[PDB]
């Protein structure tokens, strides 16, 4: 999803 | 015309980079640590790390290597920034002054180039013939190193391979030679080329391209002795050299991906390996010798060593020490030992440095209910996850409270010759002296022999040889421990007062005015000695036996009246050395000599609140430097307290202040108290390790927290926090949280470690039935956290594959209850984007969490605010505005549809909203018309948002994708139907951090407007404030001026740095200000400072006080 992705960009790279 | 001010409140704490080598001296081991735009230099020692130099840069460190070409005394530092600012640094100490000097620099970017896969990669050949760069797909930049090339000119070379994974040069190589895994269709492959720089082209590498695995990602270049290349993938590690090929599949590493490595032994027998898991591996190469033949290689194996924080960065140090740079968590100092203690882990933490790590969400709360905000952040990810409680200042714990409108001094007083405990506090007073005998923890004012009760005491020291002193207006008096009554008494030969009182425990030095006597408390009697008279009235005096003197004290200093001055002088002689000649018509209320480490100290308080500060000499006696602060307007009483091993300097103003120790320097943090008049270390049986502090009226006593401008209190969560609400009435916090689990053999899910959701005190699962239809999964909770104890009171677990993404804590509609609302989302790796989730309304009770109501929705609830007793809530694309039935259910009122995907919203008190994923922000109103949404305006730029905030009715903060901040306001213009549907980007600024959360709040207090704090992926806490156009202006000039004066490092241009920049676009900054840079001013010498002026008025030291009055914005 883009969720695994927002959450990701969340922490960073 | 938008005018904001950005300042760092907390430098980045995350660690992006760390490298080791002899940067400082050819014999010195340095740890270089890269923060983001901070470079820390340390020396490695027995204790660990000697802090040496902390320089900052105007770029994000994207590459950091130390390296050494021929005939170079020691190591040089190569730094590439992320705006392609290359530059070379040298460590340069002018005896006592330290400088990092730019030996070379140039900007290496190319207009051509789409930046690549694995990002920037900069490597340096063993022989130091050059630096190789992979900034772009297809190209490979090469900066040839020479005596010159001081502007790092470089060519590119075209690169057949459009998708390099990782590169290094190989050791033991006639030509420069690169080695790189890269991906095209059929899988990945490992290739080589020489580099002939003579011809700006590539040369068939020493050995055929082979294959490496589907998930190959690191390349290691085994040093000369072995030579070769190591390739790491998932579950597999392999080694290449010519026709050499070893390879292993140790089940142990399959569990998670290797991620960072480090060469332990110079020869390359050993290497560290970092896991996403926090696991530490030893990779060992089994060498092999033949008689007259260079060393081959037999085998390679992996030994699990233990557990560190999730490492970004590993660096082996001295002997079993390992520095462990972490961004997902706290960076740490770590010890490897030959053996494995309990558990079988060869890892042992030595030190832990706090990283606010990823600040992911945060909020402000004045927890004790004062007027200062503390700040509470969800931090870290996975096991490093945590809450961090951040508090400005150094506070103290208040034991008794005796209202005494006077107290004009206090000193300690053991009424028994043995115990460290004093049971008295003889307090100077409004022209009297009351004594304070203690029944332990109980207060009592009684008499005492040979100590006056009608005559104001100026001192009580702790004079040796079994006796107690009292210097009064009149006479230096005397009482014994054996006798205890009348022992002796000094009195001035004229019937004339003592003006300034001094004593340590052996010395006595008074002053009648200019008159400087001297006496001693010799075994039962006060014998006289010296005498001198000075130009002027003695204002104040300090004496203490410092280093190489027990009791009896060496040289000295003093402040007199009319010259407003402080001067250096000896003991029985009183011989004048050097001096200072401070100005103004106000005198030095207090002078003091102290010691901490390796330097003796002189400080001098004046009555204007402000202090001049200097460093003395047990030996010589000269003049240090010169600066001028401004603690509390009122005169400051300097003193020294009992704390730890560097016992420190407490300063009593209207703004009480501790002076601690920085590098070996000295901290200047606030003390969290009303106003302190006088203060002293204490310790009764009833108040140990106490400090005693008189105010306008009150004796108090207590211990003292850390030091740092900031105290940080953490709460280990062991899973990864996501959101955070403070529901006050319930005195707790809501925290969305996320834990990982693995597939079972009964297929279900277990967990990898107890988390904070599994060790909950009580708990819940979602029962609700709203839907129907190894391996990793995420399990989400609402946590309930006690504000006082930081305990997971309750835990609620959501459905299976439901992620909770938003949290509010609000009352809604008529309903007098205060709910915790959590918007959620069902998520499956297949689906591109959830088509379903639910808003859930909960309430927490005496100790209960009840699902008060639910509500399906056909998307992801990315965010929700409390509008006005309504619940406004981004869903997937739609922006919906809910209402609480009196039946107590959420029911739709309206929605806005025009968003690619609404990630964020915020709400200006009135009926106004904002936000979006990719382009950019929309501003909205609610209309108590048909209770519709009217879409007021939007910004028409392609900004991938990450954080959004409303500064005021017109100004909108916004942070994005690419570490820029921007502000928007609505176009006040004619033709109000196009030039009104558009809002212009009036403030532009490259922060250089990725921002997760803004919020209103402030960390200070009980010129600027407002206060919005933000928290970043890196652990930076900044702050944005508004300004007056005039204040903007002064400062904008002051900035431009301030630049010319300031030598940047790497000779990077401040404005190049601050410039708005998304790949496709680069404007310079408008409407923003780094106070970070403004604040630089203070660290400028008065000359370089003068310069900054040449030009309603224009001064020289006004500004040096306009800057002060800002620093206290945080």
């Amino acid at each position: 999803s883009l969720v695994y992705y927002l959450k990701n960009r969340e922490v960073r790279l | 015309m938008s005018y904001n001010y950005v300042v760092t409140a907390q430098k980045p704490t995350a660690v992006n980079g760390c490298v080791t080598g002899h940067f400082t001296s050819a014999e010195d081991l340095n740890l270089l640590i890269a923060k983001n735009t901070r470079l820390e230099i340390y020396v490695v020692t027995a204790e660990g790390l000697r802090p040496v130099k902390e320089v900052g840069m105007y770029g994000k460190i994207a590459v950091m290597e130390l390296f050494r070409p021929k005939g170079e005394s020691k190591d040089l530092l190569f730094i590439l920034t992320a705006k392609y600012n290359a530059c070379i640094l040298e460590y340069k100490q002018s005896g006592e002054s330290i400088d990092i000097i730019t030996r070379a620099h140039g900007n290496v970017q190319d207009r051509i180039g789409r930046p690549s896969e694995t990002g920037i990669i900069g490597i340096i050949d063993p022989e130091c013939r050059m630096i190789g760069l992979r900034l772009y797909d297809g190209l490979f930049k090469v900066i040839p190193l020479d005596r010159d090339n001081k502007e790092l000119k470089a060519f590119n070379i075209r690169l057949e391979e459009l998708h390099v994974i990782d590169v290094k040069f190989l050791y033991g190589c006639q030509a420069p030679t690169i080695c790189f895994v890269y991906q095209d269709p059929q899988g990945r492959h490992v290739k080589t080329y020489e580099v002939s720089l003579r011809e700006k082209e590539f040369n068939k590498g020493p050995w055929k391209q082979e294959n490496v695995e589907a998930e190959a990602s690191m390349v290691i270049a085994v040093p000369e002795p072995f030579g070769g290349a190591i390739i790491i993938g998932q579950e597999s590690i392999t080694y290449h050299n010519g026709d050499k090929y070893l390879a292993i599949a140790p089940p142990i590493i399959k569990q998670s991906t290797i991620v960072c490595h480090n060469r332990v032994d110079p020869n390359g027998s050993r290497y560290l390996l970092g896991d996403m898991e926090g696991r530490l591996f030893m990779l060992l190469l089994e060498k092999e010798e033949q008689m007259d033949g260079t060393v081959t290689l037999k085998d390679l194996r992996v030994e699990l060593l233990g557990e560190t924080s999730i490492a970004e960065c590993l660096t082996y140090l001295d002997n079993g020490v390992v520095f462990v740079g972490s961004r997902l968590g706290d960076s740490q100092l770590v010890k490897l030992n030959v053996d494995s203690n309990e558990q079988g882990s060869y890892v042992v933490a030595m030190e832990t440095f706090t990283n606010l790590g990823p600040i992911v969400d945060m909020c402000v709360v004045d927890l004790e209910r004062q007027g200062q905000g503390q700040l509470v952040t969800c931090s870290g990810a996975f096991k490093e996850g945590s809450l961090r409680i951040i508090r400005n200042g150094i506070g103290i714990h208040e034991h008794a409270s005796i209202d005494l409108p006077g107290i004009k001094g206090l000193w300690p007083l053991r009424s028994d010759p043995n115990r460290e405990t004093y049971d008295t506090l003889v307090l100077s007073f409004v022209g009297q002296t009351r004594v304070l005998m203690l029944n332990g923890e109980e207060v009592e004012e009684t008499e005492l022999m040979g100590f006056v009760d009608d005559q104001q005491t100026f001192f009580c020291g702790n004079v040796a040889h079994q006796q107690l002193i009292q210097i009064t207006s009149a006479s230096v008096r005397l009482v014994s421990q054996e006798p205890k009554a009348l022992v002796s008494e000094w009195k001035e030969p004229q019937a004339k007062n003592i003006s300034v009182a001094s004593c340590n425990s052996s010395q006595v030095v008074v002053a009648v005015g200019r008159a400087l006597y001297y006496l001693q408390i010799h075994p039962q009697e006060l014998r006289q000695i010296s005498h001198t008279e000075m130009e002027h009235e003695v204002a104040c005096l300090d004496i203490t036996p410092l280093g190489d003197s027990n009791g009896l004290s060496p040289l000295c200093a003093i402040g007199l009246w009319t010259d407003i001055s402080a001067r250096i002088l000896k003991l029985p002689s009183f011989e004048l050395l050097h001096k200072e000649m401070l100005g103004g018509e106000i005198i030095p209320r207090s002078i003091l000599m102290t010691t901490f480490e390796s330097s003796h100290y002189l400080l001098c308080a004046l009555g204007d609140g402000a202090l001049f500060y200097f460093g003395l000499n047990i030996e010589t006696g000269l003049l240090s430097d010169r600066k001028k602060v401004t603690l509390g307007t009122q005169p400051t009483v300097l003193r020294t307290f009992r704390s730890l091993s560097t016992t420190n300097v407490f300063a009593c103003s209207d703004r009480p202040t501790v002076i601690y120790s920085s590098n070996h320097k000295l901290v200047f943090s606030n003390v969290n108290l009303k106003e302190v008049n006088y203060m002293c270390p204490l310790n009764s049986d009833g108040y140990p390790d106490s400090l005693a502090l008189a105010n306008n009226s009150t004796l108090t006593i207590g211990t003292i927290d850390e030091i740092q401008k900031l105290h940080i209190r953490t709460v280990p969560l062991y899973e990864s926090p996501r959101k955070i609400c403070y529901q006050e009435v319930s005195q707790c916090f809501g925290v969305l949280s996320s834990r990982i689990e693995v597939q079972d053999t009964s297929g279900g899910t277990t967990a990898l470690r107890p988390s904070a959701s599994t060790q909950a005190l009580s708990s819940s699962v979602s029962s609700s039935k709203l839907f129907s239809s190894g391996e990793e999964v995420e399990v989400h909770n609402l946590l309930i956290i006690d504000q006082h104890t930081f305990e997971v009171l309750h835990a609620h677990q959501f459905l299976q594959n439901e992620y909770a993404l938003s949290l509010v804590s609000c009352k809604l509609g008529k309903d007098p209850n205060t709910y915790f609302i959590v918007g959620t989302a069902m998520v499956y790796p297949e689906e591109a984007e959830p088509k379903q989730g639910r808003i859930v309304v909960f309430q927490y009770s005496d100790g209960k969490l009840q699902t008060v109501a639910e509500k399906e929705v056909k998307g992801a609830v990315y965010s929700m605010v409390e509008f006005n007793g309504k619940l406004l809530a981004s869903i997937n694309s739609t922006v919906r505005l809910y209402e609480w039935t009196t039946e107590k259910d959420v029911r739709t009122e309206c929605n806005h549809y025009n968003n690619i995907m609404a990630l964020y919203l915020k709400t200006k008190g009135d009926f106004i909203l904002v936000g979006d994923l990719m382009r950019s922000v929309l501003l909205l109103a609610y209309k108590p018309m048909e209770g519709n949404f009217e879409e007021i305006a939007r910004d028409f730029n392609p900004n991938w948002m990450s954080a959004v905030e409303i500064l005021d009715d017109d100004n909108f903060l916004g942070a994005e994708n690419a570490f820029n901040l921007f502000v928007c306001q609505k176009d006040s213009a004619a033709t109000t139907d196009e030039e009104r549907q558009h809002l212009q980007e009036v403030g532009l600024f490259h922060l250089g951090e990725f921002v997760n959360v803004f919020c209103h709040g402030s960390l200070v207090m009980q010129p600027t407007q407002g206060s919005v704090l933000f928290g970043t992926v890196n652990g930076m806490i900044g702050l944005v404030t508004s300004l007056s156009e005039s204040w903007y202006n002064l400062l904008l000039d002051m900035q431009n001026r301030l630049n010319k004066v300031i030598k940047s490092v790497g000779k990077i241009e401040h404005s190049f740095w601050r410039s708005f920049h998304t790949e496709r676009k680069t404007e310079p900054a408008t409407g923003f200000i780094d106070g970070d840079l403004i604040e630089s001013f203070l660290d400028i010498s008065r000359p370089k400072m003068q310069e900054v002026v040449a030009n309603r008025e224009a001064t020289a030291d006004d500004l040096i006080k306009v800057v002060e009055e800002l620093t206290r914005i945080h």
